[PDB]
């Protein structure tokens, strides 16, 4: 009955992925990840603690967004007795960011949290930010309390004025006041404010929230932006960058004001335009178009073939792990099927198949 | 040191001399 | 050092020896795979295409990052008498030896071979049940009588004359018996193709016309044979040898076919898990690894109790440990045998408390330990209380005039390696009676 | 002795003033605390205004103490005469009356947390003699108590409502609830057919 | 409030404190508005985002807390006298601020002070304990307890409002107020004693409600509705994700600045399919030396151009000395700003800020004349060795200065000829 | 010093070859491409012996798992070989004499697609299957003879991307080889460039294996000490999408993102329709102000 469970567990999971949908998603994104140093999260109830398991996690979800969003800039806002802190503001530059996160490392947690502060402070960060960034903030809790120095219902109001969506994930359960906050962000959806379990869970929400969200009618933000790529001259000369005036042997050219940069994608400095490359555009192809999930066939048919299409092996008999492509009806396994799906973003067998 | 303060409020009058002006 | 060895025995042999050694396309096969990988890449790309190249070339395309391995891999390419390397027009032109080069051509183009890749008959027969089982028959044999305790099927007499003459195994017969000395304490603790290696050199050491080329190619081309086959039965010397080799239980030969065990693959190259022993404060043992072989081998230092199907268990005595040391074994041996046979949970424990120390100080206050020193340290503290003394016996001298003349005398008797103490402070030391003369002779002059 | 000192950085304490206009202004604050999520804890008898008709739902009914049986106090002389009066005309046992009474305020009190199929919370009961109680209560309260559930400790009791906790803190299916607890008109009228 | 360009502009005592705190930004300070007379309205003009910053990070406070139930005393007690928990007690106890205000200047000194504060009756007495009557406390202290209580009545005063019908208790006790029953027991009355005098757990209760009020009212600063409340939505339609799809199509044109036939590659097919079923030769495929030398040739130039580029494959160590080093790093940077106020004049596009790129261009040419007359004299003191690294150092700065220059003139040229 | 994972992709398309030895007189040169395939193998195994390799070409219509053989004799080479060598090298003209009768069974068939993003996708998940069992070093090398003249190349851009950043993050160099009468291929360029690849175009087939010994031998335990020997110069850039010409600085439509080297007409996009902002797109199309 262990295959019957999984089975179950499978259809479970396909119910909930139903919905697989070309929808327009958060591209443009600007981020701000608030981060506590309370005394709450010294317990160890977690092991080796809270913290050390956040500052691990935080480190691999900064590379993870860096990897799958690299156009995006985020920002880290840092809660610690009584007052929240900024460490690291919007960059595209992980290296930053990092250090940031290394030197919380390094330093102990201690504190209560003060959520109006970390909310207004964040409002002031992403103040000058333009109406195609797209204004997000991630938030961690590990406790049940906040005293706060005003009333945090115009702070409400007016982050809903300033058009933003919110994720809240806290510890140990559901507050009514982080689902409101979750509620009013996103215009009535408490899918937003999402409690752990274990470690591998928070792992998978983690692995979730690197992901972008998408974006509605109403909010309407269709426009034009004026993009240009660097050209990268590998030089032979020690050359001073424009940002860091320091002495670099090569590096790129701005379209325009032909001065160099250290880094990609990042805005330029001189011209000030954002200078990408065709990975970073080419990073999100499969978020507008998806992969639609492939038609486990039952072991009661005649099959085609026997063996996998496309990693070349021999399906089992008592269940059919045969997996069909519906837009190319081409039996696959599920290893090939799974990984494809978690990596690759063409089928091989629609490859096969002319159009 | 103490060379900063009197850089910066020579510059505190010299901005007060373009405002009455 | 086995490829190290290899290349030492290559260059005692002497040159023309070598370029012997060098004419066909299975030894230079072998000899290819003994070389390092960027004497690899110099003889591959010398070998199509015939430019004897300046050295300030090789200067050119070497990034000074492996510069070091580079003069190792052409230092050795010059000692083995592969290498040219002549200042001809002033700069050091470079050449791969020419039989060598030509018969590793005609081996990659699958050309003139000659059957060195093997004289083949290609009469197979199953390996797994015939020559794997008789390989494992008499190497377990030739094993339980290295182990000693006692077997019918004694090794052959040539070999028997090997272990007599060579110092492993010495078959003391005053006592009338094979006896483990601690060099042959480290050919128990050596790897199976480092014991194929020491046999073979101690064979070949002794060995004399029988000639030497033959001994060398037959054994070149038998690492590059394939298993489970039949082939032809050469020269002569190579035939008797290949016999000889046939009564170790190396190849199944049905007396002109002979079929290669898995043993000449073993020649060739090699190949909580078996043999990861759980160590104990309580100086007990929980194996993870189960073989006659096993027990036999742990009985020598071990006090075992049981043999379950995985786990033979028993407990370290502190007289089993002085029947080690008192049986040639060296402590440094015992504790070497006790890291290769380290347990993964206690390697798991040690390697946090490593970071975590090494997070706080390098020094700790403590002697280095890394494996836990309580099943260690207690045989290790014995250890030390085990050999712990000096005795200097023959001649010695005192109260000499200078202190010049007694750094002058003991320097000297320490460069020719015939000093056995010294001791400043009281200005005296000892030699070896061999040494005495030649010190005494110095001393005159 | 402090306890309640240190518990006050938790959260908020109200207790049921003698005035309740200080306890409706009291409500107010425990209402407006809840609403911004501080939250507090509340102090009544079971035989108190409160316990008369106030509601609690979703974050004000998550879970309720009750601690030792609620009983009348015992040397009335109205109860005792009433106690012999009822069992002189219709034979009504005397503490049998009694602990059913406090079993009616008590329940009273302990059905104020749940309104529709979708509230929730854990219902904690403090007293050795509770466990006698199971006829007592009504049908769908003891319908929920487990057994092994009678004589349990503060411990496995904090263990039980931390996995309550994680178990309602995650999303459900519709389809597990789609016809079997809330019907639609199409539900009601198959199960009509079922019964026809 | 002050948080418009023209206020971040306005607050020069904050960008005063903020330049006073970093030391580049106080260099490029002097070098721009000092040295090269930059007007300061336009150095900050660049920088409104780290002044917002810097006043976001002045221009934030905490949340009220109880200090007295957190703090401790814990024979004279230490204190770890904390000026902002003794500020926190003031805004805290407005009592307390008053009972600071006549007492430190006129009465006694600031440690006499403070401990009497600790030694007095209402220091323990809104702090979470009841006060008793046996301690002493501190007698001018002890003028403030009816000055206290009339803040009391005060504050309850002000609190005091209608109540919210549907909330209220008060509609329920006073919807059949004319009950004449019995009376509940000693039960439900307070606990007083045999004297009926209370102990005052409810005066403490009334004393912690009050506090959670005026954390209520702190939120409630200056820094119908009925039916949505009541109305249930757990029987209503789940929220419908509105989003938008995006569909493509996809038509790629081609750059912008002989044909074999089936016939001719069946017959090669043909062909190539006899010579492999006919023969494979194994060393034909050895080069003959030449041209495989030609081909050493090719990849040798290949590795000596390639090589030579990866011999150059904290900054990099430099032969300038430190002085010379720092003024052409200074002026480099400055010259950066002004290239990046010039993107700013001329991507304006706007003919108010016509003057603005005049006195400007006047100021890169005077930016061009320093640049020529440093490197003249890095020349001169330096017969050109190094100086030739100064100026193919700071050559692509001036190129792009060049390509500005150039931008102005010809645009200049063509609006105005 | 490790297991080294070796695979080769093999494009191989008769209008491709039979373009080649039109354009030229190399009639017959893959006879020379597959025999300096199978000494460069040999040198390969006879480097590395935990190494694995692979042989997987695509066809006109499809792909096929050359080497190994799937999991559901004529001897043209020699017995004088190694016995793995000529096992390998026997299985390998065994597939491919089986595959040149299905290319005479199906000769007129005619396909304008190309199945090599299948072929890079099927390659680089037979990559991730043995790397996963049991540590691997990964190395992949394409082939392609490049005379015949492209059709399209953007449709096959999506997947480069894909492969490119799949590979990268699977820590695989891959170079390229061209065989073409043009000397650029752009895109192969560009993942040469990016994937820390060789990129080299020649055209005869003979000093090939000479070619694959000096430049293709990189293993990567020693790649980063070795400069790479590829000569070319990217930029990493595009044609416009609607107009076909490369562009400096442009437009992407920030809904699809759709490259724009000029106004779109009709103020909305020519890949998903949205319409834009004829004030923002007035104000782009402003000059700067200038002093009369
Ligand atoms: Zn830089
Ligand atoms: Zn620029
Ligand atoms: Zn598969
Ligand atoms: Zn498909
Ligand atoms: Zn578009």
């Amino acid at each position: 009955a262990s295959l019957v469970a999984s089975i179950v567990e499978a259809r479970k999971k396909r119910t909930a992925k139903k919905n697989i949908t070309p929808y327009q998603r958060g591209i443009i994104r600007s981020l701000i990840l608030t981060l506590d140093c309370s005394e709450a999260m010294l317990e160890k109830d977690l092991r080796p603690n809270r913290h050390a398991m956040i500052i691990q996690y935080a480190i691999d979800f900064v590379h993870e967004f860096f990897d799958q969003n690299p156009i995006s800039q985020m920002g880290i806002i840092i809660m610690r007795n009584g007052l929240a802190q900024l460490v690291s503001q919007v960059s595209g530059n992980p290296q930053d960011h990092i250090d940031a996160l290394k030197s919380i490392r390094k330093q102990e947690p201690k504190g209560n949290p003060s959520l109006q502060n970390a909310l207004e402070m964040a409002r002031g960060l992403l103040l000058p930010v333009p109406a195609h960034c797209t204004r997000e903030v991630l938030i961690v809790f590990g406790s049940l309390s906040t005293t706060d120095p005003g009333d945090i219902h115009q702070t409400i109001d007016s982050l809903v004025s300033e058009k933003i969506r919110v994720k809240v994930l806290g510890l140990s359960a559901q507050v009514a006041i982080c689902k409101e906050l979750c509620k009013a962000t996103n215009y009535g959806d408490e899918s937003f404010y999402k409690i752990l379990l274990d470690e591998t869970h928070l792992k998978e929400l983690f692995n979730e929230a690197v992901t972008p969200l998408p974006v509605n009618k109403i909010n309407k933000g269709f426009t034009l932006v004026k993009m240009g790529f660097p050209t990268r001259i590998f030089e032979d000369t020690p050359t001073f960058c424009s940002c860091h005036s320091k002495l670099v042997y090569g590096g790129y050219f701005c379209p325009n004001c032909h001065s160099k940069v250290c880094s990609l994608p990042t805005v330029c400095p001189c011209c000030d335009l954002m200078l990408i490359l065709s990975t970073h555009l080419a990073r999100s192809y499969h978020h507008l178009m998806p992969l639609k999930t492939f038609a486990e066939v039952p072991t009661t048919e005649k099959f085609r073939s026997e063996d996998c299409f496309s990693c070349q092996s021999r399906f089992p008999i008592l269940t059919s792990s045969r997996y069909r492509c519906e837009d190319c009806k081409q039996e696959f396994c599920v290893d090939c099927d799974v990984f494809i799906h978690e990596i690759l973003h063409n089928c091989p067998g629609c490859e096969s198949k002319p159009v | 040191e103490e060379r900063e303060n009197e850089k910066t409020l020579n510059d505190y009058y010299a901005a007060l001399a373009k405002k009455q002006a | 050092s086995l490829k190290h060895s290899v290349t030492q025995y290559l260059e005692e042999i002497p040159q023309q020896v070598q370029n012997r050694l060098y004419t066909s396309p299975a030894t230079c096969l072998a000899i290819y795979r003994i070389l390092p990988p960027l004497a690899k890449f110099f003889i591959m790309a010398m070998v199509f295409n015939e430019n004897e190249v300046p050295l300030l070339d090789l200067d050119k395309w070497v990034n000074s990052n492996g510069k070091l391995q580079f003069q190792n891999a052409i230092k050795s390419m010059k000692s083995l008498h592969l290498l040219i390397p002549n200042k001809s027009s002033g700069t050091l032109m470079i050449n791969l030896n020419p039989t060598f080069k030509i018969s590793l051509r005609n081996a990659l183009t699958g050309g003139e071979v000659q059957n060195s890749f093997g004289v083949v008959v290609e009469e197979n027969v199953v390996s797994l049940d015939l020559l794997d089982e008789y390989s494992a028959n008499k190497w377990e044999t030739i094993l339980h009588f290295m182990v000693g305790t006692p077997l019918a099927k004694i090794p052959s007499e040539k070999v028997l004359n090997l272990l007599k003459h060579s110092k492993l195994m010495e078959e003391v017969n005053s006592t009338g018996e094979f006896k483990i000395t601690n060099e042959g304490f480290q050919f128990l603790l050596q790897e199976i193709n480092s014991q194929l290696w020491t046999l073979l050199l101690q064979y070949l050491k002794m060995i004399e016309t029988m000639d030497l080329v033959d001994v060398l190619h037959f054994i070149f081309m038998l690492g590059a044979l394939e298993v489970g086959k039949a082939y032809k039965i050469l020269s002569e010397t190579q035939r008797i040898m290949l016999q000889d080799m046939r009564d170790y239980g190396l190849v199944f030969q049905k007396h002109s076919i002979f079929y290669p065990t898995k043993l000449a693959l073993m020649l060739t190259s090699d190949t909580i898990p078996d043999g990861s022993l759980i160590v104990e404060t309580n100086f007990k043992i929980y194996s993870y690894s189960n073989s006659p072989l096993q027990i036999a081998v742990l009985s020598l230092f071990v006090h075992l109790k049981a043999r379950f199907v995985n786990m033979v268990l028993g407990q370290i005595t502190r007289e089993s440990i002085r029947r080690a040391l008192t049986n040639g074994i060296t402590a440094d041996q015992i504790i070497a045998y006790l890291e290769t046979h380290a347990h993964p949970q206690m390697r798991r424990l040690a390697e946090e408390k490593l970071e975590k120390k090494l997070e706080l100080d390098p020094n700790c206050k403590e002697p280095l330990q890394v494996l836990p020193p309580t099943v260690v340290d207690q045989i290790r503290l014995w250890q030390l209380e085990l050999d712990r003394v000096i005795t200097y016996e023959g001649s010695l001298y005192s109260d000499f005039e200078t202190s010049q003349e007694y750094n002058l005398l003991s320097k000297y008797a320490q460069d020719i390696g015939v000093l056995l103490w010294k001791d400043d402070k009281k200005k005296k030391f000892f030699i070896s009676k061999e040494g005495n003369s030649q010190v005494l002779d110095f001393a005159k002059r | 002795m402090g306890i309640l000192d240190e518990v006050w950085k938790h959260k908020l304490i109200l207790v049921e003033t003698p005035d309740a206009q200080e306890t409706s202004l009291a409500l107010e604050t425990y209402r407006k605390a809840c609403s911004n999520g501080r939250g507090a804890i509340l102090l009544s008898v079971a035989r108190g205004k409160v316990s008369e008709g106030i509601d609690f739902d979703h974050q004000y009914g998550r879970t309720v103490l009750m601690i030792g049986i609620p009983f009348q106090y015992t040397e009335s002389r109205i109860l005792k005469a009433r106690l012999e009066f009822m069992r002189e005309n219709y034979r009504i046992r005397e503490n049998d009356f009694l602990s059913f009474d406090a079993m009616r305020h008590a329940a009273q009190c302990l059905g104020r947390v749940l309104r529709g199929k979708d509230d929730y919370g854990v219902m904690v009961l403090a007293d050795r003699r509770f466990s006698r109680k199971r006829s007592q209560l009504p049908k769908w309260i003891a319908q929920g108590l487990s057994d092994a559930d009678l004589n349990l400790s503060t411990d496995m009791a904090i263990s039980n409502t931390k996995q309550f906790l994680r178990t309602m803190a995650q999303p459900t299916d519709p389809k597990d609830q789609e016809g079997v607890s809330v019907w639609s008109y199409e539900d009601l009228i198959k199960h009509q057919n079922s019964r026809k | 409030d002050s948080l418009s360009k023209e206020k971040l502009l306005t607050n020069l005592k904050l960008q005063q404190s903020l330049l006073k705190g970093n030391k580049v930004l106080m260099k490029v300070f002097q070098e721009t508005v000092i040295n090269a007379g930059l007007p300061p309205s336009e150095f900050w003009s660049t920088r409104i985002p780290l002044l917002r910053a810097f006043a976001l990070s002045t221009s934030q406070k905490v949340g009220p807390y109880n200090v007295l139930s957190t703090i401790k005393p814990v024979n004279k007690v230490n204190v770890n006298l904390s000026r902002e928990k003794i500020l926190n007690i003031f805004e805290n106890y407005p009592i307390v601020k008053k009972a600071y205000t006549d007492n430190v200047p006129k009465n006694f000194k600031e440690p006499e002070f403070w401990a009497r504060f600790f030694s007095s009756k209402l220091f323990r007495k809104l702090r979470g304990e009841k006060i008793m009557q046996n301690d002493r406390g501190d007698v001018i202290i002890d003028r403030y307890l009816t000055l206290d209580q009339e803040f009391d009545r005060k504050d309850d005063d002000m609190l005091l409002h209608p109540v919210k019908k549907i909330i209220d208790l008060d509609g329920n006790i006073q919807d059949d107020p004319v009950v004449r029953g019995n009376r509940p027991d000693f039960t439900m009355q307070p606990g007083v004693d045999i004297n009926g005098n209370s102990d005052g757990t409810v005066d403490i209760l009334k004393g912690m409600n009050r506090l959670s009020e005026k954390m209520i009212m702190a939120l409630k600063n200056e820094y119908n509705d009925e039916r949505n409340e009541l109305k249930i939505d757990d029987l209503n339609e789940s929220y419908k994700t509105n989003y938008a799809i995006i569909h493509l199509k996809r038509n790629a044109h081609e750059k912008t600045t002989l044909k074999v036939s089936n016939q001719q590659m069946l017959q090669q097919l043909s062909l190539v399919m006899d010579n492999l079923i006919n023969k494979l030769d194994l060393n034909q495929v050895v080069p003959n030396n030449e041209v495989s030398n030609k081909i050493n040739k090719r990849v040798i130039t290949a590795i000596k151009i390639n090589a030579k580029q990866a011999k150059h494959n904290l900054e990099v160590k430099s032969t300038l000395p430190i002085d010379l080093l720092e003024s052409c790093r200074m002026l480099h940077t400055t010259c950066c700003e002004f290239l990046k106020h010039f993107y700013i004049h001329f991507q304006s596009g706007e003919q108010k800020q016509a003057s603005t790129v005049k006195k400007l261009y006047n100021h890169l040419k005077d930016c061009i004349e320093k640049l020529n007359e440093l490197f003249q004299d890095v020349l001169n003191g330096d017969g050109e060795s190094m100086s030739n690294t100064c100026t193919a150092y700071l050559k692509p700065v001036l190129n792009s200065i060049t390509l500005a220059t150039h931008k102005y003139d010809e645009y200049f040229n063509e609006y105005n000829n | 010093e490790s297991p080294s994972l070796l695979t080769v992709i093999i494009e191989i398309a008769p209008k491709l070859w039979t373009t080649f030895d039109e354009e030229g007189n190399e009639k017959g040169s893959i006879i020379k491409v597959l025999e300096a395939l199978i000494v460069f193998l040999n040198a390969h195994l006879a480097f590395n012996s935990a190494n694995k390799v692979a042989v997987i070409a695509a066809y006109s219509q499809g792909i096929k798992y050359l080497y190994p053989e799937s999991t559901s004799d004529l001897k043209i080479i020699n017995s004088d070989m190694y016995r793995r060598f000529r096992n390998v090298d026997e299985t390998l003209v065994e597939e491919i004499y089986k595959l040149f009768e299905l290319e005479k069974k199906q000769i007129e068939q005619n396909s304008q697609r190309s199945t090599l993003a299948g072929a890079m996708s099927a390659g680089l998940t037979y990559v991730n299957r043995i790397s996963k069992e049991s540590s691997l070093k990964s190395r992949l090398l394409v082939l392609t003879c490049g005379s015949g003249s492209s059709k399209d190349e953007i449709f096959q851009y999506i997947p480069i991307m894909n492969c490119i950043f799949s590979a990268t993050k699977m820590k695989c160099p891959i170079d390229v080889v061209k065989i073409g009468g043009s000397k650029e291929s752009t895109f192969l360029q560009q993942t040469t460039d990016a994937t820390n690849g060789v990129y080299l175009h020649v055209e005869s087939t003979e000093g090939l294996i000479q070619y694959l010994a000096t430049a293709m031998f990189i293993d990567p335990s020693l790649r980063p000490i070795i400069v790479k020997p590829n000569h070319g110069s990217v930029d990493f850039r595009t044609s416009c999408y609607l107009t076909g010409r490369v562009v400096a600085v442009g437009f992407i439509c920030s809904v699809c993102l759709c490259v724009l080297s000029i106004i779109p007409p009709g103020n909305k996009c020519p890949a998903c329709d949205s319409q834009f902002d004829e004030h923002v797109i007035a104000k782009l199309k402003r000059k700067p102000v200038v002093p009369r």
